């Protein structure tokens, strides 16, 4: 009964299609994008800002299937603008011996939003 | 940068020094590469962690030395890198890999089962 | 047995009432605001400054009911200005099948601290 | 099955007595200390800085019994400096049921690291 | 069932090798050096840089084997250079009668990132 | 900005544009907007997510075409929407709304009933 | 600041609206204040939330008057006041207070109890 | 800095100090320090925790005066000073101890078994 924090999913650099300060709350996310990465709505999630180096924690709600759209809202409009490059990550919590065998879900994207991978696991950095 | 597949018609140093560790057996470059003989190699944070042989015949396509790095098996490389190969090659309607080579044949059989080739004497087929 | 973080509960847009850096610990909620959004005395909470774009975290303590008080107490009151607009969020953890029907506990707030209304979900952001 | 995070204890207002870059790991804290406020030996801990505003994470090891010892170590040592006045707290997570009649242990300080007295919750702040 | 959160294990003062923006996910770490930390594959870690201050959270993914590589990469390169020192550690959470006798899987580095010490407790700082 | 119930007295053209994807059979300006045939939308970040007409005849009012998005139901939009308009007309004591149009009629019942109306032949009724 | 109990010679504006609060039953500066006649109160965040009055005659010393306002009771509020007007007077060795005014008689014995008071006729005695 | 094992061959006066805590029975400088008669000491932020006199005759080891303070017992400071003294005394094949001075020649032989040192009358052995 030691509780490992793992990795549950990510979206792996999806571009911000709007934020708002005026807005309500606080990630929008293409529902289909959601499903991609077993993110739930509602969920806690965290944000990484590859174009600005931002690093911050939201939840996330439901934009419409399709729509493609990643908004950041409210107070997160000061922490990333149209056009960024972010990662989303949630994390699960489970017992240690659940733990030795995860698999994350993992979604990759190019261009305009365009998944073009899900996968399972992350490979090895060589030298 | 993510696991990528691409088809490496001009080596750089660093694919030599990387290609010798996934294929110690062969001498860079007694590698032959034109228009019906590639290799395709699968890319992550600026190394390869695996490479194929494809011999191109129109509609019949064979390959051979498909191995991934031991230090990152069973991480998706593997059967990333042969989908590539076959979504890349959609002119090829047979497949064929023979066993030459394979440590593990019990492995490789559950393998190409999982990517839908049929073992056969000698080696498996899709077609 | 997978274990989610999930909004709980939010206050949107609230205004902070008083600032004092000689106070103690660290944000006094108007209890009624508490109720609404099913927050605790002693609960660690996230504030998210719309104002100023800071994000920090705290435990809540309560404030007399009706008072309407927002105070930014101790430490974090160089964290928040009186009148700056803040989102209070607080979260909590259940396994993954609760979390697919969990609905959290909104209100929504607007002038002098009136609360306009309470809700259970969030609407979804269309294109 | 709800499960909140609430707010076990805290040392209010400590002085910091020793900062150093080269000390290792990451608040050492006189014993005394850390049983008052029911904070573990390498129990994670948040720091917040009422001094200089900041504001992060760490992990708690034992100082020597009676030495009044606050001493900020490695990293963290960027974060504060000697004679700041800071707030320690930890976070233990219960059930809701639970959480509703939970009790704080808190320990107050004044002058040099002088407890003044022990409690068991915080009052409402009144209008 | 109050539940509390231990560090579980760090490792102390080891180098970035490689940190580059346009690298996959989020901190690659030798493997030798996670298993004498205990922590996993895909598993949250906080990273706390020495060299200049910054402390992030991301999560952990393998490195090859004794290449010593601390590769910090994707948004998270805005937060390390090349050469910088930092502690890596991740924490855990487990019942309090458990944790009163936890002991943490400390790693202690050298020089070129060689690994000089494992341990099972951090001392007591004396005055 | 948050869930908000609007009277559009004039129409945008993203009003347009949002009116024919909730009432596709419509042709806006065919909708006739005067002191007595209304149109109360609900909004949400910039958006329409759903609308009904109401006719007013002093203590009688009549309510037809109520639509919510597909994609956001059952999120409290359309309870939200209906509440607004009884409170907002406050002179009618009769409110009808016939069955016509309605999908399903099984669903209809159980949200009329939850808003306080009777099942009548041909429709519901709060009088 | 944090909860502090302070003898009161001088009223401030303040200080009145609260002790109207407090005593609504009576008007200051109806209340006089001289050396054997005083007035302790608990203060937390610039207001005050608990009152007595102590009549001094050497070795005896009577108690009145004693509140805490309702919306902070069983937060140890009183019994602070209470320890500190004791551990202030320790010329005192025998302390009388009164029975009269007291809402729930019930509630006073089990507090007076938990301070070592003795329940007599008309009164708690501590001696 | 991290624990340390040193060699003690001048001593500071933060070294007096620490030594008069370990070793009350001894006074600073009647403590002899030539090429076979050793002081090594566990060092840890700035302090020392624990010291042992090592007398060396080629192949033939005395250890004498082995004294970990009490506040820091059972972190592991003993068995790495021990470590570090046989480590860098390589030319010695053989060990002795004398049980003189020992408060709890139970507690000691405990110790002396896990690193490896056989009990035998009036001492332990490793040889
Ligand atoms: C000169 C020359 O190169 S000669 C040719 C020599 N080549 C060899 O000897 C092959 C050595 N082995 C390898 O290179 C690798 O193990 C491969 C290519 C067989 C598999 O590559 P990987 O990247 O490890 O496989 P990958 O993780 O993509 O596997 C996908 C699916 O294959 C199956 N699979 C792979 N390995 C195994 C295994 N060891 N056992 C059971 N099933 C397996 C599973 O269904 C797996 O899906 P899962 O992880 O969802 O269960
Ligand atoms: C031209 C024309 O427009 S013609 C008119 C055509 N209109 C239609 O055909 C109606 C199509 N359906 C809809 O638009 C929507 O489903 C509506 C208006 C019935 C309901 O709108 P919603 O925003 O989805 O309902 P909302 O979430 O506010 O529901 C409130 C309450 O209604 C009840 N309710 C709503 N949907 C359902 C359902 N599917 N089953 C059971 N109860 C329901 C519940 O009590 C609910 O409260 P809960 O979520 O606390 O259980
Ligand atoms: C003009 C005039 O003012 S006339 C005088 C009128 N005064 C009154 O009528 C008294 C009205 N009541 C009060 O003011 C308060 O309820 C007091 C003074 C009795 C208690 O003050 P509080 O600040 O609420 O008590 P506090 O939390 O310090 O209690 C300490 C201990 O008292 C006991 N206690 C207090 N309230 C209760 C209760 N309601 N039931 C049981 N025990 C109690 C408990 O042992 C408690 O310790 P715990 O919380 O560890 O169990
Ligand atoms: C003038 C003079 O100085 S005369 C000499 C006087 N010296 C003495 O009287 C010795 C007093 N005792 C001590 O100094 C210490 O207790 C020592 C040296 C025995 C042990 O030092 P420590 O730093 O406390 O021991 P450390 O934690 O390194 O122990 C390592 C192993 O020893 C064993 N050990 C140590 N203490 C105990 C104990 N109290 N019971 C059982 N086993 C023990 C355990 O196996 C332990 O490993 P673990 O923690 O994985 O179980
Ligand atoms: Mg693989
Ligand atoms: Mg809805
Ligand atoms: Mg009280
Ligand atoms: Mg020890």
């Amino acid at each position: 009964s030691m509780i490992r924090t793992m990795l549950q999913g990510k979206l792996h650099r999806v571009k911000v299609t709007h934020a708002d300060l005026h807005y309500e709350g606080a990630c929008a996310i293409d529902q289909d994008f959601l499903d991609a990465a077993g993110i739930l709505e509602n969920e806690a999630i965290d944000i990484w800002n590859v174009t600005n180096g931002k690093r911050f924690s939201t939840y996330a709600i439901a934009a419409e299937r399709g729509s493609r759209i990643i908004s950041v809202n409210g107070a997160a409009a000061h922490c990333a603008s149209v056009g960024d490059i972010v990662i989303i990550a949630s994390f699960v919590t489970m017992p240690d011996e659940e733990a030795r065998t995860w698999r994350p879900n993992v979604a990759y994207f190019e261009g305009d939003n365009e998944m073009k991978r899900t996968a399972k696991a992350i490979p090895v950095q060589v030298a | 940068m993510k696991l990528t597949i691409i088809r490496l018609e001009k080596f750089s140093d660093q694919d030599r020094i990387d290609l010798q560790k996934i294929w110690p057996e062969y001498s860079p470059s007694s590698l032959q590469v034109d228009d019906n003989h590639r290799i395709y190699a699968a890319r992550f944070n600026e190394r390869l962690l695996a490479a194929v042989r494809v011999t191109l015949s129109g509609t019949e396509g064979a390959l051979d030395s498909l191995r991934v790095r031991e230090v990152t098996r069973r991480r998706g490389v593997g059967q990333y890198l042969l989908e590539e190969v076959l979504r890349n090659n959609p002119g090829v309607s047979c497949w064929w890999m023979a066993d030459a080579g394979v440590e593990d044949r019990g492995v490789m059989t559950a393998f190409m089962q999982a990517l839908g080739f049929t073992a056969q004497q000698g080696g498996w087929e899709k077609c």
